[PDB]
This record gives structure tokens, sequence and C-alpha cells, in this order.
């Protein structure tokens, strides 16, 4: 318990919704970036009935797979936006 | 550092030399400082700059787009001058 | 190669001498005492 | 400074000030302007909407009754924290599952 | 369709063969009308009127003259001569021409809408009265023509009859981006529902 | 003479044009070559422009929306003069205002963005919290000791 | 060489330098036939007139928000109907 | 206008053709560049002509 | 019919003369028209009705119940229920 500690700023950062300038930027940038790799997700799967996993990645240049990257981007911006709307709604209803 | 292994790539800095001049040290000469030579200018502008500005235009015709451009004349004609101007307005890389 | 071949005049017509003298005016306002046109006549072989 | 602040609404029409400081509306705005200059308040004057909307205050005098008005004012928003603290706890079934 | 026919027709003005094909005078006139249907007033002048293989013939029949007079006067924002030139275009382009006597009604609806669309993005809370005297039309016809397109929402505009004021409430804002985004995301959803459910049964 | 004169404009404060015109004419016409030269007599006209220009900058902070009808009293200039002297200041790029020509309202405030306005709320909420933390250990301190 | 259009050139030039549409409007009416007399003179003088009106218009409306068009026509020095028809044409392009 | 302005220079041998025809030829370049929005090139031709 | 037109006429009018409400909801006395007004909790003060007054009190009735709070669905609730489906 001593080694770990409990932070007094753990409670302040919970109850602070970050600046909104950085949030217009966050949504804007993220949604735009997923258009470039969304297109390449089609080209991967034009065929998929071909044998060998490495083979699929060598024909259409699916190296560091567009399925895995695009999904990953979808899960990680999604985690942040749910938490941000949560923090914002908590502060406004709580404080006054 | 503690044990070599590959973790990141960097921009190229070596084995290809430096012989570039940037856009941050670009000539102060422009097409506006160009006085005379206005007939021939149009053909240079079309030869260097237009493939950049409208690539689609070449494709449409299906014309193999221009290549080398000899500029020539006796000395003091202004050749070095003209090509100083090309370097600012191309908005692209420059090797002299 | 080698598609576009650009020729320059270097003797220059009066039309092209005038333009490079005209660069002076663009660059900076000049005196009514000045006459550019005097310079175009006397030339015979003069590049930029 | 006393009349707007003592209320829980922070934005107040010029009229109420006018009978209070026994001055017409023209001097109300001048009083307000003088304070901002002096660095006693920071805020705005609107003679369009006829409002003074203050947003920074320099410390008030101590008195028992001022204490009482601060203590009552926290009550209002203490309720909201406590009621919300039950809602959020209960909710979530994947809090560490 | 007229939308695509603008492209096609102007590019056949460049290179044409008249052997086993309609007169040239016809293509030139058709080309103008198609311009109206597809393009906004701003790009009317750049892409159809300034085309140099429409200004080599100039005008050489009644039908090209009536249509040419209209196109320019609509961009020029003289609506005084516009309503008179509509009468001319009915006469010489729609009725003689076989292919346009079949969109004899569609033309009327279209070109009243098109005029009304140019003022109403460039004006807010203007009289009916002011608009009639400019147009050269009666007031009574004008009230009735605007109300064709209000219910379909191609003006998105509403008219005070009480004081003759013609109001403007056009979307173009944040709400406008919201309506486009939801019409797409509603269609995506319906598709995901049917297709998902299908794969799941089999 | 110098002391009173200067402090008025150093500090941000409203000081009417007729008070300057009357008071400071006999004080400063004595010294020559700024107000008592013959070429500098007509620098009293340029005293008028500066006081009111000052008046408009102070008012810019302090108001955010004002009627034009009020503003004529604040500067003591007439309606026609008020509108005109604001419009030049927008060209010299000292202020931004929107000026309504029918003698309506004059707003010295800025077009804003959604984001910017909520940045202030981001700060009020943080600082409020900051206070709740400091308060919490000061209360304990006075509890035990007193 | 001396023509009525040599007289036009000096009138128009001085007018455009002033930024005065009043001097311009008068000059266009009295020297209307000199513009009809040549295509090149005619095309450019009207593109010069339209732009002169535009340029001077932005300054009046530079504060923005409820500016009378009676106020505008005063400065401009032309009839209300002439100014209003310019006002509609330019809003449509969407340049303010 | 350009296509056959160029064709004029190629089918002539400079401006060594009669001095009158050169006036007319210089005048015609003059119009065309003025429309392209080059007024230094337009002025220079027109002066020569 | 008389009870049905009161419902329609809340949304239509904000206030009416007592002689106008009389004509519309059909009555042969002004004792009937005001009795009908005060059933629908609309003051008859100033000799005008005030339809908006009943609308306020219906809205309060709804806010006291817990059937109106979750129909709205608050933004704290929506995000948290959104979060646990994913992590499930
Ligand atoms: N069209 C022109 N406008 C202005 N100056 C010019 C022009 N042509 C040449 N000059 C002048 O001539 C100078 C020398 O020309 P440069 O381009 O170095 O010539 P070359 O390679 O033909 O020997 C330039 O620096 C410039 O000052
Ligand atoms: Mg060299």
């Amino acid at each position: 318990k001593m080694l770990m500690n409990l932070h007094k700023e753990q409670w302040q950062s919970g109850l602070k919704m970050y600046d909104y300038e950085e949030k217009e930027e966050s949504n804007l940038a993220a949604t735009k970036s997923m258009v470039k790799i969304a297109e390449q997700y089609s080209k991967r799967i034009e065929e998929e009935k071909e044998l060998t996993e490495e083979e699929l990645k060598t024909r259409y240049v699916g190296r560091q797979d567009p399925k895995k990257h695009l999904s990953e981007t979808a899960d990680e911006t999604l985690e942040n936006n749910i938490v941000s709307v949560l923090t914002a709604g908590v502060n406004s209803v709580a404080i006054k | 550092r503690h044990s070599n292994a590959l973790v990141d790539i960097l921009p190229p800095d070596s084995d290809s030399s430096i012989s570039v001049m940037g856009e941050n040290e670009k000539p102060d000469v422009t097409y506006a400082d160009v006085g005379g030579l206005d007939m021939q200018k149009q053909e240079i502008r079309e030869a260097v700059e237009l493939p950049l500005v409208q690539a689609d235009l070449y494709e449409q015709i299906g014309i193999d787009p221009p290549r080398g451009v000899l500029l020539y004349g006796p000395p003091g004609t202004g050749k070095t001058m003209l090509v100083k101007a090309v370097a600012n307005s191309t908005k692209a890389a420059f090797i002299r | 190669r080698l598609d576009r071949k650009i020729e320059f005049p270097s003797l220059r017509d009066r039309r092209e001498r005038r333009l490079i003298f005209g660069t002076i005016a663009s660059k900076m306002s000049l005196a009514p005492e000045a006459d550019l046109d005097s310079l175009i006549i006397r030339n015979d072989s003069l590049s930029g | 400074i006393e009349t707007v602040f003592v209320k829980n609404i922070r934005m107040l029409s010029f009229e109420d000030i006018s009978k209070a400081t026994h001055l017409p509306k023209d001097n109300v705005e001048h009083l307000v302007m003088r304070a901002i200059s002096l660095g006693l308040l920071k805020g705005s004057i609107d003679q369009v909407n006829e409002l003074v909307t203050i947003s920074w205050v320099q410390p008030r005098i101590i008195s028992g009754d001022q204490i009482t008005k601060m203590k009552d004012r926290l009550v209002e928003w203490n309720d909201q924290v406590e009621k919300l603290g039950k809602k959020m706890e209960a909710r979530g079934q994947s809090i560490w599952v | 369709n007229f939308k695509e026919a603008a492209k096609l027709l102007v590019d056949s003005l460049a290179t044409f063969t008249s052997i086993e094909l309609t007169s040239y005078e016809s293509i030139a006139t058709y080309a103008s009308v198609t311009g109206l249907f597809t393009l906004e007033r701003t790009d009317l002048k750049s892409k159809v009127i300034d085309s140099p293989e429409l200004l080599s013939l100039i005008s050489t029949t009644a039908a090209l003259q009536s249509i040419s007079s209209l196109t320019i006067s609509l961009y020029a924002s003289d609506y005084a001569s516009y309503f008179p030139y509509l009468l001319e275009t009915y006469a010489n382009v729609l009725i003689p021409c076989k292919y346009l006597n079949r969109h004899a009604d569609f033309f009327v609806r279209e070109m009243r809408r098109k005029v009304y669309a140019q003022l109403l993005e460039s004006y807010k809370t203007l009289s009916l009265k002011s608009m009639a005297s400019a147009f050269g039309v009666s007031v009574a016809f004008l009230d009735n023509d605007l109300g064709k397109f209000i219910p379909n929402k191609q003006l998105n505009c509403v008219i005070d009859r009480v004081n003759g004021i013609v109001e403007t409430n056009r979307p173009d804002n944040k709400n406008a981006q919201y309506h486009l985004l939801v019409k797409q995301g509603d269609g995506l959803l319906t598709k995901l529902q049917k297709y998902g459910a299908a794969v799941r049964l089999t | 003479s110098q002391e009173s004169l200067v402090k008025l404009f150093t500090t941000n404060e409203l000081m009417r044009w007729p008070i300057v015109q009357k008071t400071y004419e006999p004080v400063l016409n004595e010294d020559d070559l700024a107000f008592g030269g013959e070429a500098n007599k007509h620098h009293w006209e340029d005293l008028q422009k500066r006081v009111i220009e000052h008046n408009l900058r102070v008012i810019s902070e302090y108001y955010s929306r004002i009627t034009l009808l009020r503003l004529n009293e604040l500067l003591d200039l007439t309606e026609s003069q008020t509108e005109t002297y604001i419009s030049d200041l927008v060209n010299q790029g000292i202020i931004y205002a929107k000026v309504n020509r029918p003698a309506k309202i004059v707003n010295f405030e800025k077009p804003k963005n959604s984001s910017q306005l909520l940045n202030e709320w981001s700060h009020n909420v943080d600082e409020l919290l900051e206070h709740i933390e400091t308060i919490g250990h000061l209360i304990t301190k006075e509890e035990i000791m007193h | 060489y001396q023509s009525r259009g040599i007289d036009a050139m000096k009138a128009v030039a001085e007018a455009y330098n002033n930024r005065s549409l009043l001097d311009f409007n008068t000059a266009l009416k009295q020297y209307e036939k000199e513009l009809m007399g040549d295509e090149l003179t005619r095309s450019h003088f009207n593109a010069l007139y339209d732009t002169l009106l535009e340029s001077n218009l932005c300054k009046i409306i530079e504060p923005f928000e409820c500016v009378e068009i009676s106020h505008i026509s005063k400065i401009i020095g032309l009839d209300t109907q002439q100014v209003e028809g310019k006002l509609s044409q330019m809003i449509l392009d969407k340049i303010f | 206008s350009k296509a056959s302005l160029t064709a004029a220079r190629t089918a002539a041998n400079s401006i060594y053709c009669p001095t009158q025809t050169v006036a007319e030829l210089d005048l015609m370049s003059g119009i065309l560049h003025c429309e392209d929005k080059d007024y230094k090139t337009a002025f220079s031709y027109f002066f020569e002509s | 019919i008389r009870d049905e037109i009161a419902k329609n006429t809340e949304l239509s009018y904000d206030f009416l003369p007592l002689s106008n409400i009389k004509a519309l909801l059909f009555f042969n006395n002004e004792k009937e028209t005001e009795k009908f007004a005060l059933e629908r909790n609309w003051p008859i003060v100033n000799s005008k009705v005030y339809f908006n007054n009943q609308s306020k009190e219906k809205a309060d009735y709804e806010d006291e119940m817990m059937h109106e709070e979750d129909q709205k669905t608050n933004i704290i609730e929506k995000a948290m229920d959104y979060a646990i489906s994913i992590e499930n």
C-alpha cells in the first residue's frame, strides 16, 4: 500500500474535461485518417479464397494488415470519445 | 542501445548525398522579376510546371508528357535567371 | 530525351530591349528626367 | 458588489442597482467601470441588454451571516454529488469484469 | 436524363460528322438547354456560353437566338428580360424539337425553379411586389409558382401573405451537414440489417 | 501640470473630452511648440482625437455590446462623428467592431468558436477543484491546533 | 494623331487612380462611342469598371452587419437600383 | 487565334518580311496577350507596331 | 365536445377575450365559460384567459415522477451503458 500510493491528482484529472480545441482536432483528424486505409480494406479481400496467410499479404500489399490497423484505430478513438463525453457530462451535472 | 535490434526507421540522411536546395533558401528571383523573354517563357512554364499542375490533362490526350528542356542562347541572355524563377513556383523539390 | 528546345534572342529587337529597361521602373519609380527610349536606339548587340 | 454576489445568480439587471445606490442608470455604469479599472472586479457592462455580468470578486468582509450564506450555498450542490455517486456505482456491470 | 448530356453534347461540338446525324444548328441549341439543367448560374457562363465552338456559329436559326438570349440574361441578373425570353424558348426550342416537346412541362417547372433559386440565396425578406415589377409578370401568377416548389423543398422558403414579405430560411449550416450525414448513415444501417440477418439464417 | 495630465491615459479609465478641453487649455498653451506654437495650435485638434481614441479602447474592454445612442454621450460626440471615428479604427487595425449604420448598436466584440468559449469553462472547473484540495488541508490544520 | 478617344484615355486613367466611380460613370457615358469603336478597348473597360465597383464596395461594408444600402449609394454616387443589382450578383458568387 | 498567329511566324522569316506586314503582325500579338492578362507583353508589341 | 376543444385550444391560443372563449367552446352564460376556464386552470384575470398556465403545471407533475427521467436518458447513463456492452 505504501509502495503503490494513491494520488491526490487521480481525483482532480477525473473531474476535468480537457480543452475543446484539442477535441475538434482529435475527431477531425481520426475520422479523416480512416478513409485512406478504408479503401485498401476492400482491395485486400477482392480475393480471400486463396491459400496461405502470407500469400494474401503479398498480392495486394496487405503487409501490417489494413483489417488489423483500421479496427485498432476504431477501438482506440472509440475508448477515448465515450470517456470524454462521460467526463464532460459528469462535471456539468455535478458541480452546478 | 542496450542490445541492438531494429525498432524504428528514420528519414534518409546518408548514401544518396545532399545536392538539394530547399524552399527555405530558395532564390528571390520570380517570374515577376522576369522582364523580357515573354514568348519563350510560356513554353518553359508548360514544359516544367504544367505536368505538376495538371497531370490529368496529359493522360486525357494520352500524350507522353515532355522531358528534357534545353535552354540556349549566347551568354547574358538570362538562362540562369529563368530557372531561378522555375524553382520558387514549382512548389516541389529542387536539385541544382 | 530532349523534347523542348527554347531559343533566346540576344541581339534583341527594340521590343525586347525595352522590357528589360522596363524592369527598372517596376523595381523603383524613376525621374521624369530619365528617358529609357534613348538607350534602345544606341544598342546593337546587348543582352540582359 | 454586495447585492449581486449575495444572490446565487451572478448576472443582474441595472434597475435593481438604481433604487439601491439612489443614483440613476447613467452612474451605475460609471461605478461598474471604475471598479474594473481599479482591479476589484472583472466582467462586462451591457447597455443593450442592460446587464452587468460579474465573474471575479475580491474578498468580502467577514461576518457571521456572510458565513451563513456561504454554508447554505454549498448545500445546494452537495445534493447533486451524493445522488449522482449512487447512480454511477450501481450502473456498470463491467467495472472490472 | 440531361445531366450527363451536357458533357456529351459539348464534346461532340469539337468533332462532328453530319453524315447520318442531325443538323449542327440542332446540337448547338440542345447544348444550351442541357447547360441550364445540370449547372448552377455561376458555372453557366464559364462552361457553356464561353465554349468557342458555340460562338463559331453564333446564332443562325430562331431557335438558337431565343435560347442564347435567355442563358445570358439569367447569369446577368436581369430578370426583366428573362421572363420575356422564357416565352420565346417555349415557342422555338420546346415545341418544334421532337425530343423537347416530351419535357415541354418539365421545362416550365425547371426554369421557374432555377430563377427563383438565384434570387432566394441572394435575398432575404423581400416584397412580392418588388419582385413582380422587376420580373414583368403579374403578382398573382408569382404567388402560385413559388408554392409549387415550397412543398417539395427546393427553395426551403416560406411567404408571408399578410405584408407580402418573402422569407428566406435556407439550410447551409451545421444542421445541413447533420441532415446529409444521417440520410447516408440511415441507408448503411438498413443495409447492415438485412444483410447481416440473411447471412445469419443460412 | 505634467503629473495630472499624463496619469489619465496611462491607466485604463473613462475621462470625457469636454473636461480635457476646458481644464487643460490654460495650463498647456503657456509652453510653446506642442500646444502654443502657431503650427502646433492645430495640435489641439489632435488632442481631441487621442482622448476619444483612448475612450474607445477602454470602452472596448469594458463593454461588449452598447447602443450607439449611449455611446454619443460617452464620447460627447454626435452620432455622425461616432460612427465614422470607429470605422477608421477598423482599418488601422486597433479594434474589431460591427457598426450598424441606422444608428442601432455598435458591438466591439469578436466572433467566437464553440471551442474557445468552453476553454474558459475548462479553466473555471479546474481552478474550483484546486481550491477544494487546498481548503481540505487548511481545515484539518486549524482543527487540531485550534 | 489626335482623336476623342485620346481624350478618353486620360479621363479614364485619372478616374481609376482616384477610385472615383463618379468621374468614371460620366466618362463612360460621354465616351461611349469610343469604346464601341474598338473591341479590345470595349472588353477591358467594362471588366475595369466591374472590379472598381467591387473593390470600393468592400470598404463600406467592412465593419459588416446591417449597413444601409442608402449609405452605400451615397458613397458610391450611383442610383440605388444600380448598386442593389451589383449587390445581388456578387452575393451569388459568394465572396462575402 | 494563337494557332494561326504562330503559323504566321513560321511561314515568314522573322520580320524580314515587308515592314508593313510586320506592323499588322505585331498588332495582332498585342490584342491576344492583353486578353490573357499580360499587359507588359501587350504594351511592348503595340509600341513596336 | 366541450372537453375536446379545450385540448385543441391550449396549443392554438396563448390568451383570448372571455367573449371569444365563450363563442368557441359554445356556452350561453359567462358563468359557464369561466367555470370551464378554472377547470383548465387558466386565470380569468384582466378579462383574458391564459392557456400557458395549465401547461406549466402538467410539466411539473411529470418531473416529480421517475418515469420521465429515464425516458429522457441522461448523458452520464448513455455513455456508461455504451462502455459495458463493449467490455462485456
Ligand atoms: N529577362 C531579364 N530581365 C532582367 N534582367 C535580365 C533578364 N535577362 C537577363 N538579365 C540579367 O542578366 C544577368 C546575367 O544573366 P544570366 O542568367 O546569368 O546568363 P547566361 O547563362 O545566359 O550567361 C541576370 O543576372 C540578369 O541581371
Ligand atoms: Mg550561364
